[PDB]
């Protein structure tokens, strides 16, 4: 596709908001994907990079794009605790239920890291409470297994 | 003076016969081919420690000593016991004295004894010892290991034993090499490279916690959190310090042999300047021990004495320095379990720093008169010889010649000591060095029992190991740094001869075996320390010249004391006797 | 002399091609990047042994070549066999010839030859090894292990194989560590503590034959000696010495390089005095070599030769001395499996100690007119080289496989270059191999399809081969209170024939009893018992001299000429006198 | 029979004392009052030292003062077990002379006759046979003295057990 492609890709990677914008400007593939099948916005997400993540969802990036094992940005967002950023997909329409390749959806991973507040809003968009994995395990069992009461109390 | 080269080893919950019979002997048998080796001495301890002390001729390159003695080891480290081996075995060539301590205490009580010493293990310890001219540096303290505390009636409950809990966690807390995607040498066209990441090291006590023993045949889960207790804690418990009554760590350093004092105790400083910035809040050095302003006082306990008789005892020495001499003592750093020579229940060392010499005007108030007042107020301690001293008669050793054996020896010693004490115009104090035997429980497994029931003797010794001794199993990374993780019984389940009973082992079969169906025990009497002396067994024995008589005419009646002593006991000079 | 640092391992069992594949090949990849190295060489033999010898350039320091050749060590111990690194391989820094011998025997006849090598080596030798100048002991006999000698028909009778037994001495032979009552960190108020003490090592046969191997179906007992006979005896019995035809032990000692001769004989005495007053009645030592007055006599017999006929040889000698030389010789200690080359069954040497100078007038009684007819004397002895001397025109040459031709043609190329000196008399005298020739061995190929389908594993196979027929060195365990090894091996009389090996038995998976033969076959083939190497490659040295009149230069440049001949990929070096 | 540990002064100095052979001083400690059965902390009395260590005269002292033959320790074993154990015949003798129990089993179905036979001591076995030993007495194990000597191979032990 493009050079720019690949610009875009290492900026959104290194937190340049700056650099994004212009690269944007000229044309670059909002979604150009690297080899691992991360786009920008799975990039960004990762990182915690917030500004770049609303910059790159206004310019139409793919807000449910999947990498080569079936995982979203919002599954980045959840597993790595960046709330507002969780907000922000799940508001540009992120699906909430997206599950990967092992079956594991932004959920399991916010619950497997503990991380309470996402739980919430996750819950909040409609996530499913009960999803299993390709293992036959829901948020609650994770909850269980790690012997976190905060999350068992949440999760009912 | 002669230049010594020291071993140490460490065999967890090894007894002195056990350390000695599998260590000691067999790095003393292959120290061989050393030049100038004058001679050689050793302690194995019901400690699970060794200590071998090569002494070498005057004038001889310590570098060339340690290097000689370091090649001699290495090739018997493969003789050693595999749970020696991975403890790492020690060579140091330096002074037996400190030359200063390192004092380390919480200003704001955020952290106890335990916290503190960890935090001195995992972030000053190291770049101590790596310091030009450091010796020997002592933790007064342990680091932390992840700690398995062992219930054992969770573990019959779920038919586990010790055994399970090692295995299951060398298998979930494992380090995996698991190569690459994209790996050379590559398929033509690839264009994707990447690691492979599997198992990683535990991080926490949660992770330790959800280790999968076994998945029931009802499909629920016993987890580790379910037959013990998860906890940081001390490699070992033995060594708990002090600063004028406060929790405190430390560290004990000793000068290396032919290191400048001076310059070594400045960059000790100029190296714990680079840490203090970082310490969490209220962590502060203090300064208790800097070699004439300073001397130490000794405690020592008789064998079979437990740390809180030590503790009582080191409470009163404080006590006397900290209102009796107040005026002269600015401070002291007590450490219980550690004894300048030796480590044990029954021993301590306090170290004590004094206020400026312009302030302690008076012949009275100097050190020398200080110490000799210190040592008449600790004189009438029932049971602990306490001495204050700053840092001359004899130094004798018996010596087992004939395979006679540590009982044999120990009646001959005694013949000895019974002969001196009928010259007091010629001999006064004649006295062991180490440690009497101690009541022991010695427990026999029957080997018919055990195979007609099909429980394996290594899942009994396994069992009984690891539970009430502490079990090494491998390494986890606590906050960036690896440390150990220890399996042993929670301390409720092997305290009393009773708790034995309690410990279930699973034969071939599936069904769980009491220790008590295949085990019978009885009280004996054996040794916390045992002695060699050039490769030979022996026992140290310390005297003087009475008074109006010389050392040498003193010597010379041990030695014709020595000559009447049952056959095959020998004996020879050492230390300032040689 | 240049100095020389020795490494030395062992691998009991081992014949001389898996010492040298499995130990001096992994050893000898590491030794380069060592400072001021000559060259090396090294012996791989069919008695378990290695030795390797780096020879280093004139005023090189001693200690730094040993440590350096020590760290390169390093990096090929954790890829030897766990059998060789149990042994303790050694890295010594001595002189090649010896000091001084101390001999030991017993006025009383109350102990033998084996008695007396057990108490020098668990009461003297240790102390005389730390002894500074020390560079190297050597034990004319062996330490006492506990030996336990398998009766493979009990074995078979109760479905029990030397995997078993082995398996029941490393857990009833055993040294518990099992921790304490009362230990810290205790329950607060705890009182009692006391260590426990579990299984701790045997120390008598009385302990080894009540080892429990088994309890059958009906309740009976099957113990250790019930399948074998249990004693004190050597790690090894191959080294065998007699003073003045007496049973005796000793010590050969040998001087650390650059170490003073005098100052260390003299603490080696001292040292001595320590001991004696603690003898058992009727012990004694015997000085019989000290460093004219003295020399020696070397013994060489071809291999294949057993302890018997070096035996024979050694008492050609012995009775040559004591009846011959009476008058001129005082004492001969005479050590069989032991000679110049170090240890195997074919070789022996006679330290031989002559009276005072003033009681032996005349010049034919002087050391070199003795040895000279000593040596007259036993020229005619054959199948043996069998000379005396005391302690130069020759020259030292390695033949080298340079293209991996393998041993069997570089002894072809050997044979070239031996025929064509033999016809240069003018020139070459004595070209002759340092080494030995090939022998029968016995060659063993374990059929894995069979194996594999009755269930028989193959480390079975093994242990049960090796352990009965080689020995095994099991564990520790401590005599009269010093310790030392335990061996399983075989008794006698079943590791004697080649249809022995049918009647050891390995059980299989399902608990049926498999004879070797039905797993096995195997054939007579020739190998040799003494691979050597130099610079890390196969290698035979051959020796020789200049003949009468002319020059060592002219002798070197002829057998270069020869040399060149030979087939493609042997090449040569000139190692030792010939070297400068 | 299981006397207790009680910190006593007197009771550690007679305990001490019993274990280092000091007749003397074990004499001046019993006419100054000593609890002659002072317990350590294994259940140890002095006489249970004293004939461990084999102080024979230190055992008929204690005995004279009314110390218990048949002190337990806390395994259940008394100081004949030991004197028989560690073969101290002269201590056996005047133990049995003093009502000794000699089919005293511990914790672990163990009489003398055990210990004695396990250590081959000959003379010792003899002594208990004919003050009353039951010579089939079984340990937990099942085993008897005969079987301990068939087990450790002492054909003169099974012969004088017949």
């Amino acid at each position: 596709g493009s050079d720019l492609g690949k610009k875009l890709l290492e900026a959104a990677r290194a937190g340049r908001d700056d650099e994004v914008r212009i690269l944007m400007a000229n044309g670059a593939d909002v979604n150009a994907a690297d080899v691992v099948g991360w786009t920008p916005l799975h990039l960004a997400a990762y990182w915690g990079h917030l500004e770049i993540v609303e910059v790159l969802l206004k310019n139409g990036a793919d807000v449910n794009a999947y990498d080569t094992l079936g995982s979203t940005p919002l599954h980045l967002a959840a597993h790595f605790g960046h709330l507002e950023i969780v907000e922000v997909l799940l508001k540009n329409g992120a699906d909430v239920n997206a599950k990967d390749d092992n079956g594991i959806t932004p959920l399991h991973l916010a619950a497997n890291r503990g991380h309470l507040e996402i739980v919430e809003v996750l819950l909040k968009y409609g996530a499913d409470v009960n999803a299993q994995d390709k293992f036959g395990k829901t948020a609650f069992d994770i909850s269980i297994n790690n012997g976190n009461e905060d999350l068992a109390e949440i999760l009912q | 003076a002669p230049p010594a080269v020291t071993i140490s080893a460490s065999y967890p919950g090894a007894d002195a016969k056990t350390v000695q019979d599998t260590v000691t002997q067999v790095i003393e048998q292959n120290m061989n081919g050393i030049d100038n080796l004058m001679y050689m001495s050793s302690n194995s301890d019901s400690t699970g420690t060794v200590q071998i002390t090569l002494t070498f001729e005057s004038g001889t390159d310590a570098d060339i000593a340690q290097v000689q003695v370091q090649n001699k080891l290495q090739l018997a480290m493969p003789l050693l016991p595999q749970e020696v081996q991975q403890q790492g075995v020690s060579v140091e060539k330096s002074s037996s004295s400190f030359l200063m301590v390192v004092g380390v205490i919480n200003t704001d009580g955020t952290m106890t004894q335990e916290d503190i010493s960890d935090y001195v293990a995992a972030n000053m310890k190291d770049a101590i010892s790596r310091t030009s001219g450091v010796g020997d540096v002592q933790l007064f303290g342990s680091q932390y290991a992840m700690r398995i505390w062992m219930n054992p009636n969770e573990l019959n409950k779920f038919q586990l034993t010790p055994v399970d809990v090692i295995t299951a966690i060398k298998a979930q807390n494992a380090q995996v090499a698991a190569g690459q995607l994209g790996g050379t040498p590559p398929v033509k066209g690839q264009q994707l490279n990447a690691s492979i990441i599997a198992q990683t090291r535990l991080t926490s006590t949660e992770e330790f916690g959800k280790i999968l023993l076994k998945v029931n045949q009802d499909g629920s889960r016993v987890l580790l959190r379910d037959v013990a207790k998860i906890e940081l804690g001390g490699e070992n418990y033995d060594i708990i310090a002090e600063f004028n009554g406060q929790p405190a760590s430390g560290l004990g350093i000793k000068l290396a042999t032919g290191a400048n004092a001076l310059d070594t105790a400045a960059a000790i400083r100029a190296e714990l300047a680079k840490m203090e910035p970082f310490f969490p809040s209220g962590l502060k050095i203090v300064y208790p021990y800097d070699t004439q302003g300073v001397f130490m006082t000794m405690v020592q306990l008789p064998a079979g004495a437990t740390q809180e008789r030590t503790q009582k005892v080191l409470n009163e020495v404080t006590h006397y320095y900290l209102t009796k001499e107040k005026n002269n003592v600015e401070s002291v750093f007590a450490v219980n379990g550690f004894g300048f020579a030796g480590r044990g229940q029954n021993t301590g060392i306090a170290f004590v720093s004094l206020k400026d010499w312009a302030d302690r005007p008076g012949e009275e108030n100097k050190v020398e008169a200080i110490t000799m007042r210190a040592t008449r107020a600790f004189s009438q301690i029932k049971d602990a010889m306490v001495f204050a001293f700053n840092l001359t008669g004899f130094d004798f050793e018996l010596i087992d010649q004939a395979g006679l054996g540590h009982e044999k020896l120990t009646q001959a010693r005694n013949q000895l000591l019974a002969e001196a004490a009928k010259h007091p115009d010629m001999l006064t104090s004649v006295r062991p060095n180490g440690l009497e035997d101690t009541p022991q429980f010695k427990i026999d497994i029957d080997q018919e029992k055990a195979q007609a029931l099909g429980v394996s003797i290594n899942d009994i010794n396994t069992t009984l190991g690891a539970a009430w001794g502490g079990s090494y199993v491998n390494d986890f990374i606590d906050r960036g740094r690896v440390k150990k993780v220890y399996v042993m019984s929670e301390a409720k389940y092997r305290m009393l001869p009773d708790d034995i009973g309690d410990w279930y082992v699973r034969a071939a079969d599936g069904q769980m075996v009491p220790f008590s169906a295949f085990s019978s025990s009885r009280w004996e009497y054996g040794s916390p320390r045992l002695e060699r002396y050039n490769g030979l067994p022996s026992m140290e024995i310390l005297g003087q010249a009475a008074p109006g008589k010389s050392t040498g005419e003193a010597m010379e009646l041990m030695e014709q004391l020595a000559s009447k002593l049952p056959t095959g006991v020998g004996y020879d000079w050492t230390g300032m006797s040689y």
